RNA sequence: UUACGACCAGGGCUACACACGUGCUACAAUGGUAGGUACAGAGGGCAGCUACACAGCGAUGUGAUGCGAAUCUCAAAAAGCCUAUCGUAGUCCGGAUUGGAGUCUGCAACUCGACUCCAUGAAGUAGGAAUCGCUAGUAAUCGCGGAUCAGAAUGCCGCGGUGAAU
RNA sequence: CCUCCUAAAGAGUAACGGAGGAGUACGAAGGUGCGCUCAGAACGGUCGGAAAUCGUUCAUAGAGUAUAAAGGCAAAAGCG
């Protein structure tokens, strides 16, 4: 990952003068990042699930886990032990090449996208973003589609203030407002 | 809408009525029923009273309905 | 990381060719053409548009 | 291919697929193609990538969905929103 | 009979949970689009039609010419034929609705005009019970004129083209 | 036949007293080793909301325990 050795470098430094922080320790750091997707609608045909760990597989680069329902909802018709959902968690050099390739090619290709909401942070330096359609992941292939799915990412930094999740995560490059 | 070689229409007896009333700088609201003439930024801030067909209703001109005739924003009919 | 279980992970040349600025990254694409970057030749693929190409009437008339 | 943010399809002639962009109809896609200076009869899919950015820039000119959704959608907000009677008819 | 008469301005006759009657445009390949190349009749024109030239993507605008017309003009007929393409898709079908910018007529185009341009691209893939017209230059289909009319026909009244089945 | 109360702080203790359950289930839902921790609330997040899945922070248990209730349960007796 050119990322992480790009943070071990000039990052880490940038962020603690910008912080104004007086412990290495302090600044912020990425801890790992999650894709999840929610394919609620499954438990009734389970091939929506297929083409949804698939797509999750092709983007992570990593064998996502299909999530079961953890209490029976019967508003939405599912059952306890449904699967109901997939994600996948990546660290370290698996998460950096994921996020650097994510703001590279994939973020520009959203379409109307004009910026990323700066008030998304849950309120202790973590982000999270949904992307409306997987075809912006250049892994997955318009000809073979099952259909347009979501996904969520989520950013799980070591920050503990909104603050400083934000500056960490601009000084990747991130597109904020 | 109209020619542009033409230009734009205004009624002369309201024209009138605002030639006397941009100089004063009044808040009288004007009272009138030539709904066919076009709001102009010559008057844009004061107040007009358009007739409906039945009543006088009050038009407050603003910065973004410049360009419209002054009936544009007095309906004639009421659905329910 | 448990072994083979994951997808093939490789090394991609990512180009976008408005801005011509290469990303270097890997990724689970395979490209059909492959194209040498100052180091081996890596899985060339173009792209549309990256990080560096992504950004009163009255009187008128 | 895929062109101002969309994915054209590739198998149709170029001044027909350019119509599926919001924004591009056929007149505006001829033009467009009569800028860049490809025939309107040569397929997308058999179209070089150099000349699909150049056809990239030049649709760049043009208001297309992203812009042309959102200017679309604020003007009609500006009459529904001034009362006006087009905006009263607009809202309901 | 200082009003149920009379005059003026604005509005309405153009509203739409809805229903029905007449139609127009479609749902495409016996077709759409882009190039060429043909063949009419009838009617209108000073309350006007405009050759031609230039400007404009266009509607149109300016200059200018002929003609009260078997003289000049509306005006090019379209369907048709040849070539290319589309290849059965809600599409290169359909063109409603909406956004923007204009041209004319007219004191005046908001209610509430018609066209032009760009963008959008809705339903619609042949239609239930039921029901209508037509016996030959007819039905079907294709264009073109006129009355009313400053502007405003998919209606009305006509004209010819192709042209059946029983 | 089981649980609570009546039942008078050991046990037991009646009424056609007041309230509920049982006449099963399971070859794993048993044994062991190893490992784990729940419910809810708030915040952020594609469809997705009051409530699905994901992330964060509080959270001796306000959960679970095959089933009635009581008593228990962190060495969990709960969950893999």
């Amino acid at each position: 990952a050119r990322l992480k050795a790009l943070y071990n470098n000039e990052l880490k430094q940038k962020i603690k003068e910008e912080l104004g922080l007086d412990n290495v320790m302090q600044v912020p750091k990425i801890t790992k990042i999650t894709l999840n997707m929610g394919v609620g609608g499954a438990s009734q045909d389970k091939k929506l699930l297929e083409g949804a760990v698939a797509d999750m597989t092709a983007i992570a680069g990593q064998k996502p886990v299909v999530t079961k329902a953890r209490k029976s909802i019967a508003g939405f018709k599912i059952r306890e032990e449904w699967p109901i959902g997939c994600k996948v968690t990546l660290r370290g050099e698996q998460m950096y090449e994921f996020l650097d390739r994510l703001i590279a090619v994939a973020i520009p290709r959203v379409r109307d996208f004009r910026g990323f909401s700066p008030k998304a942070f849950d309120g202790r330096g973590n982000y999270s973003l949904g992307i409306k359609e997987q075809i912006v992941f250049p892994e997955v292939d318009f000809d073979k589609i099952d259909r347009i799915r979501g996904m969520d990412v989520t950013i799980t930094t070591s920050a503990a203030t909104d603050d400083e999740g934000r500056a960490l995560l601009k000084a990747f490059g991130f597109p904020f407002k | 809408p109209r020619s542009l070689k033409k230009g734009p229409f205004i009624d002369a007896h309201l024209f009138a009525k605002v030639e006397n009333a941009l100089e004063t700088n009044s808040r009288k609201p004007i009272k009138t029923w030539s709904r066919r003439s076009m709001i102009l930024p010559q008057m844009v801030g004061l107040t007009l009273s358009v007739h409906n067909g039945r009543t006088h209703v009050p038009v407050i001109v603003s910065e973004q309905m410049v360009g419209h005739k002054l009936g544009e924003f007095a309906p004639t009919r009421t659905y329910r | 990381m448990r072994k083979d279980i994951h997808p093939d992970y490789h090394d991609v040349l990512f180009h976008d060719t408005n801005a011509d600025v290469f990303f270097l990254t890997r990724s689970t694409v395979k490209t059909k053409t492959t194209r040498e970057y100052e180091g081996s030749e890596y899985p060339y693929y173009p792209l549309d548009i990256s990080s560096a190409s992504h950004p009163a009437s009255f009187n008128k008339r | 291919a895929r062109i101002a943010g969309v994915n054209i399809p590739d198998n149709k002639h170029a001044v027909i697929s350019l119509t599926y962009i919001f924004g591009v109809g056929r007149t505006t896609a001829q033009k467009i193609l009569e800028a860049v200076g490809i025939a309107p009869t040569t397929k997308v899919s058999q179209l070089d990538d150099i000349q699909l950015d150049a056809i990239r820039a030049q649709v760049a000119n043009y208001m297309t969905e992203g812009d042309l959704r959102r200017e679309v959608s604020m003007n009609i907000k500006r009459l529904v929103d001034l009362g006006c009677y087009r905006g009263i008819r607009h809202r309901r």
